[PDB]
């Protein structure tokens, strides 16, 4: 059933699009490996 | 199959048309991809049959035809770049500055960027172009925001 398609070459591209912020947070890992927020 | 390295799409035929679940990273001959994506089964590369050779659900991942070959780290420090691949959408580079999630075992780093579902997989690179981690397993944050870990494996 499930397959793999090439999407692309595994590179640094210089000058991308600069996005996203730096969050810190408490988080815990359970053990069906599901993280969640520890406030 | 195909067996260069690159990030490949992870696809299904089960739902309506082709559904992509996720993606991956070959690299040394090794399929890289989170267990959610494929949830352990083997996959198909054209002709050629690639079965499960390592796993754990509670790192959630899992790598096909030998063991895990991705050993960079993020330096805690430096920006990185997600090569997304998103559902019928082309791969796009996306430069971000990792936060953190801080565990009673330890921090990892984390990338706050908003994809759908099926991108999970997608790889996490540093400055050298090395993989140092997949995009795909995290949390929701107050604002419905998502933040993923950066889920990295160990090399024998
Ligand atoms: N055992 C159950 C289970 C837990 C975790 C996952 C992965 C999931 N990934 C995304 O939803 C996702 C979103 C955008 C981009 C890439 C991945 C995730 O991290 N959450 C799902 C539920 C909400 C917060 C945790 C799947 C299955």
């Amino acid at each position: 059933d499930m397959y793999i398609e090439r999407a692309g070459d595994i590179t640094w591209e210089k000058d991308a699009e600069v996005t996203g912020n730096s969050p810190r947070l408490d988080v815990a890992l359970d053990e069906s490996g599901d993280f969640s927020l520890v406030e | 199959g195909e067996t260069t390295d690159g990030v490949y799409r992870v696809m299904t035929r089960r739902l309506l048309g082709s559904t992509q679940v996720g993606v991956g990273v070959m690299q040394e001959g090794v399929f890289h991809t989170m267990w959610h994506v494929t949830k352990g089964a083997a996959l198909r590369s054209g002709e050629g049959r690639l079965d499960p050779y390592w796993g754990d659900v509670k790192q959630d991942l899992v790598s096909y035809c030998g063991p895990w070959k991705l050993d960079a780290a993020w330096d805690g420090l430096s920006e990185v770049q997600l090569l997304a691949v998103p559902p019928g959408e082309r791969a796009k580079n996306i430069q971000t500055l990792p936060g953190i999630f801080k565990t009673k075992d330890g921090d990892i780093g984390a990338v706050a960027l908003d994809y759908p579902a099926g991108t999970s997989g997608s790889p996490i690179l540093d400055k050298c172009g090395r993989v140092i981690g997949l995009y795909g397993n995290g949390v929701v944050i107050k604002n419905g925001s998502y933040v993923s870990a950066i889920t990295q494996g160990k090399r024998e």
